[PDB]
RNA sequence: CUCAUGUUGCCAGCACGUUAUGGUGGGGACUCGUGAGAGACUGCCGGGGUCAACUCGGAGGAAGGUGGGGAUGACGUCAAGUCAUCAUGCCCCUUAUGUCCAGGGCUUCACACAUGCUACAAUGGCCGGUACAAAGGGCUGCGAUGCCGUGAGGUGGAGCGAAUCCUUUCAAAGCCGGUCUCAGUUCGGAUCGGGGUCUGCAACUCGACCCCGUGAAGUCGGAGUCGCUAGUAAUCGCAGAUCAGCAACGCU
RNA sequence: AGGAGGUAAAAAUGCCAA
């Protein structure tokens, strides 16, 4: 992302519906989970590294 | 007393046995009102038929989970196990018919990339 | 029979029979028959002139159908194409007026499919 | 269609501008970027230049144009054919 | 089945009549994943045939079956760039399946407004040896006999 | 009497096991009635993710999150039992809700 | 993409999580704080090998455990570097930060540190073959290590091509779940770009 | 299958309930939830096997011959994809190729391809009654009984950080009964006219849903081609992520 | 260990780096 956009996403928007997510680690607007605040890529990386307490590879 | 359970693809039943006549009570309803289907009724009554001891048993059941055919299978298995608990020598006849074998057939997990289970989406090499 | 200019089908249950009027459907037929008092399961054969009068009276009093409705519809289309609205331009070009996908579909507005 | 409880949507900028022009009774061309404001009966006699994204197109209001948004009368994309 | 034959499924005996042929017919007329509907259709057809003839529905169904069951078949294989139709014997189970499928498929094409009626009429007609299924069996036998010259491949 | 309900939430299994043991030992050292570690159904929050950046959508990879629960109930909460239960130290992976 | 991260493959069975805390309503804040913390500690000190960073949180107090190759550089004797890093962790407003610096006992048995050392060598000027061989020998000397595989791919020696080279010794059963596999990966900064070094070190099995 | 286990989960034996139900005092009995463990190993028998693998058959068992399904991609190939997750060598912009805002576009349409959904009807459509699931989600969220609307919905706020409460006590196909009577129809639902609700600063370009009217093509589809071998194909409904609201007929 | 019989309608081209 562009640092202008990354910052602007944290500013208080003048209208409520103007705010979006923008993953904390990498600033990727698309595919961001609400629980982690990480995009899919950063979530996969950090979960494989084991830095999500409780997130583990699933198989059922 | 006597209790036993049957399970078939997410349908569990518990059968309490009474040695009276042959009436059926499934959560307060008869075998005709509960399972109003001839094939299922025969599936329920088959172990009694093969053991030749029909209408010696009143039974009360609790059927939770699954659907009609699954509950029929569960009730069949529970009835067969109750007959074994009553008389062990029934086992050569009952088990030979397969009425004691729990059917381990359950829904297959849906897998990603496929539309459901094993059916794959349409393909074109063009 | 004959109703407000429409020759009703020979043998139909009444609630279906009235739907052949341009301004009436199933819900309107059920409403009309219930308000008037004539059974909706009644055939069109046994229909009686006294009944025909009562249905004609009620529907003329309480609904605008047939030529009036049709001319009102074309008048509204005419107004919106007159004022030059976006919907008017869509009506002109013969394309979907509700913002529907035009890239591939909309063959029902484009009519028969002509190849290039 | 906006709910009736909320009432018609006219943004205060052009609402006040039109009020001023019709209070002074002078019919001047209004340059506005508001495609999202509905037309109110007080707008019958005025003329608007609304933005189509590229230029300002003059729009003259009539009686039959009451209840529609300003933007409807300025086409945006241009199609001539193939 | 490159490594061998597959095991065959355990068909059950019908409750109402006690013939497994009735259950096989129910399975072949089954559609859309609804067993009870097909079961009821077959029961209605059997009752209608029983009413029409005054005899045993299972007996008349069996009679229709061995009236439509074919004995010699045609299996096509291309030999030397020109395809040939090779007469081949049929095993009883294959014949029964083929006859049942012909019966149902041709009964769905009848004109009597309800499947519970078309199936009964087609079964009755085949019991009399007149129906489209019987005609189909006749054409199959005719095409089997027309190419006895090509039975020498024996494949 | 008074009933004090202790709820244990954990991501790991052995952590909740050890916490339940320690809670029981501590309270019964003070002479109070315990029902025991009653288990509860474990939540599973599932997340499916495309493995690669930029397309290749049919290749996905599934994650899960397990939340195990045990229920601890003490009867006749002696003030000494309450005081001990406030002072009990437990690992970070466990969450103790006292009420 | 062929092989998954071994640490994530074995997370529930052999290995453990690098951060232990539980919060449901605060999960977002906790994870963003953790990302800030790890970014800070990664960008700060490259001199001393930072083998692993562990974070524990309980209410207001925050505990950070860091494993290091040489703690002498991590904290000044007067406490200067500790003062800097605690000041940064207070900038990250974790409220109370009880910070412990720990020393990893065997240096060449840790795959992360092996990869870091090979990256240092390969970044200065060292030949990649020499780097891999030195790493393999150093790791195999120590007893607990059973097998090791060292792989580095990129522009090796300044060539205008992408070459991948892997050196193996002993046993590296990647597909064995009970096998204690410790994985490490570093990206070396050179003049011709950035090249990565992955190391697998297999030290017996874990039987639970 | 065994041991442990009794709440918010079950209720066999007791009692209290009477409208409404385990609803309540109580009870571990059967479920069930989740911990520990047993249990398939050609383990036994018979025949083939070089007396070896391994194979054919049988008993016992819930299961028999890698029980079913997941997770699991060796060395490499395609200069395969991604400098738009991120990082980075080199080159280029720096008064713009940076950055702020309003409006617009990414939805344009004479066409072609591809993936799907609804259908073309009677194994069906419509109407009334009635029976059975699992898995999930919920804090400035899920939001009940009730009152007002025909219906989207409005007022209100019970109760729940949830085995408790809400998402109805949870389904649709299914079963029973009535009607339609083979027809471009009581099929089909597009398109179009009118009247509304809700989210939202804002539904014109460009949201979803409801009511009234409208009632197109479509009669099982050419050459050709696709998926699937048991709880599989075929169908029937349900929940979630993203999300204020949704283009969800998509994906899991 | 020795040994016999039977077994193909048509199907063209593909640029000169890495
Ligand atoms: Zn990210």
């Amino acid at each position: 992302a562009k640092k202008a956009l990354v910052h602007k996403a944290n500013k208080k928007p003048k209208f409520a519906v103007r705010a979006y997510t923008r993953c904390n680690k990498c600033g990727r607007p698309h595919s961001v989970y609400r629980k982690f605040g990480l995009c899919r890529i950063c979530l996969r990386e950090m979960a494989h590294a084991g830095e999500l307490p409780g997130v583990q590879k699933s198989s059922w | 007393p006597i209790q036993t359970v049957g399970r078939r693809k997410e349908a569990v039943v518990r059968v309490r046995l009474v040695p009276g006549t042959g009436q059926f009570n499934l959560d307060g309803r008869t075998l005709e009102n509960y399972f109003p289907n001839k094939v299922h009724q025969q599936l329920i009554k088959a172990p009694l038929v093969t053991v030749d001891r029909v209408d010696q048993f009143d039974i009360y059941a609790h059927l939770d989970g699954g659907g009609p055919s699954g509950q029929a299978g569960a009730l069949r298995l529970a009835i067969a196990r109750a007959l074994i608990l009553v008389q062990p020598e029934d086992r050569p006849a009952l088990k030979k018919a397969g009425f004691l074998t729990r059917d381990p057939r359950a829904i297959e997990r849906k897998k990603y990339g496929l539309k459901k289970a094993r059916k794959a989406p349409q393909y074109s090499k063009r | 029979a004959r109703l407000v200019g429409v020759d009703l089908p020979r043998d139909k249950r009444m609630e279906i029979a009235l739907t052949y009027i341009y301004g009436i459907g199933r819900t309107r037929s059920n409403e009309i028959l219930a308000a008037t008092g004539i059974d909706k399961n009644m055939r069109t054969k046994d229909l009686t002139d006294d009944q025909v009068t009562v249905l004609r009276d009620y529907i003329e009093g309480n609904l605008k159908v047939e030529g009036d409705l049709r001319r009102e519809v074309q008048a509204d289309i005419r107004r919106k194409i007159e004022i030059g609205c976006y919907q008017g331009l869509r009506h002109r070009r013969g394309l979907p007026v509700r913002g529907q996908r035009t890239k591939t579909n909309a063959r029902t507005r484009k009519g028969p499919k002509r190849t290039i | 269609p906006r709910s009736l409880k909320k009432g018609p949507f006219v943004d205060d900028h052009l609402l006040k501008k039109v009020d001023v022009q019709n209070e002074k009774n002078t019919k001047q061309v209004i340059k506005t970027w508001s495609r999202r404001s509905t037309i109110i009966p007080d707008f019958i006699g005025h003329t608007f230049a609304v933005h189509d994204g590229r230029k300002h197109v003059p729009v003259f209001v009539t009686e039959a144009m009451v209840g529609h948004k300003l933007g409807e009368f300025a086409p945006t994309r241009t199609f001539k054919g193939h | 089945p490159r490594k061998g034959p597959a095991p065959k499924r355990p068909l059950v005996n019908d409750p109402v009549y006690g013939s497994q042929l009735v259950t096989q017919l129910v399975n072949k007329v089954l559609l859309e994943g609804k067993k009870s509907l097909a079961e009821r259709i077959v029961y209605g057809a059997l009752e209608q045939a029983r009413e029409k003839t005054g005899t045993d529905p299972v007996v008349t169904l069996k009679r229709a079956l061995d009236n439509v069951k074919p004995a010699l078949e045609v299996r096509s294989r291309r030999v030397g760039g020109a395809t040939y139709q090779v007469p081949v014997e049929v095993r009883p189970d294959r014949s029964t399946t083929l006859a049942l499928r012909w019966l149902v498929n041709f009964s769905r094409q009848r004109r009597e407004k309800t499947m519970v009626e078309r199936l009964a009429n087609e079964i009755l007609d085949a019991s009399n040896g007149l129906g489209a299924s019987v005609k189909r069996r006749e054409d199959t036998h005719k095409m089997a006999e027309a190419n006895r010259a090509f039975a020498h491949y024996r494949w | 009497g008074q009933k004090i309900r202790i709820r244990l939430k954990a991501y790991d299994h052995e952590a909740i096991d050890a916490s339940a043991r320690k809670i029981v030992e501590t309270v019964t050292r003070t002479g109070a009635s315990v029902v025991g570690p009653v288990p509860l159904p474990t939540e599973k929050n599932v997340y499916c993710v495309i493995r690669s950046p930029h397309k290749y959508k049919d290749s996905r990879e599934h994650f899960e999150m397990r939340t195990h629960k045990r229920l601890i109930d003490i009867l006749d909460p002696t003030p000494k039992t309450v005081d001990a239960l406030m002072r009990i130290d437990l690992p970070a992976s466990v969450d103790v809700n006292i009420q | 993409g062929q092989k998954i991260n071994p640490h994530g493959f074995r997370l529930g069975i052999t290995t453990e999580w690098k951060s232990r805390w539980y919060a449901d309503k605060q999960y977002k804040d906790y994870v963003k704080e953790d990302v800030a913390i790890r970014k800070l500690l990664a960008t700060g000190l490259e001199r001393a090998g930072i083998a692993d960073v562990e974070i524990e949180r309980t209410r207001d107090r925050v505990r950070v455990d860091i494993h290091t190759a040489r703690p002498g550089i991590v904290i000044g004797r007067r406490g200067t570097e500790a003062d800097r890093i605690r000041a940064d962790l207070e900038k990250l407003t974790g409220k109370q930060v009880q910070l412990n610096i720990l020393e990893v006992k065997n240096p060449e048995s840790q795959a992360q540190l092996v990869a870091q050392g090979v990256a240092e060598q390969l970044s200065n000027r060292v030949a990649f073959r020499r780097a891999m061989r030195k790493a393999i020998q150093s790791a195999m000397r120590q007893p607990n290590v059973k097998g090791i595989r060292v792989q580095c791919s990129g522009r090796l020696g300044g060539a205008e091509m992408s070459r991948s080279e892997f050196y193996r010794e002993g046993r590296v059963p990647l597909h064995t779940l009970r096998a204690d596999i410790d994985y490490g990966l570093y990206e070396a900064k050179t003049t011709f770009g950035r090249i990565g070094v992955k190391v697998w070190i297999y030290k017996g099995d874990i039987v639970g």
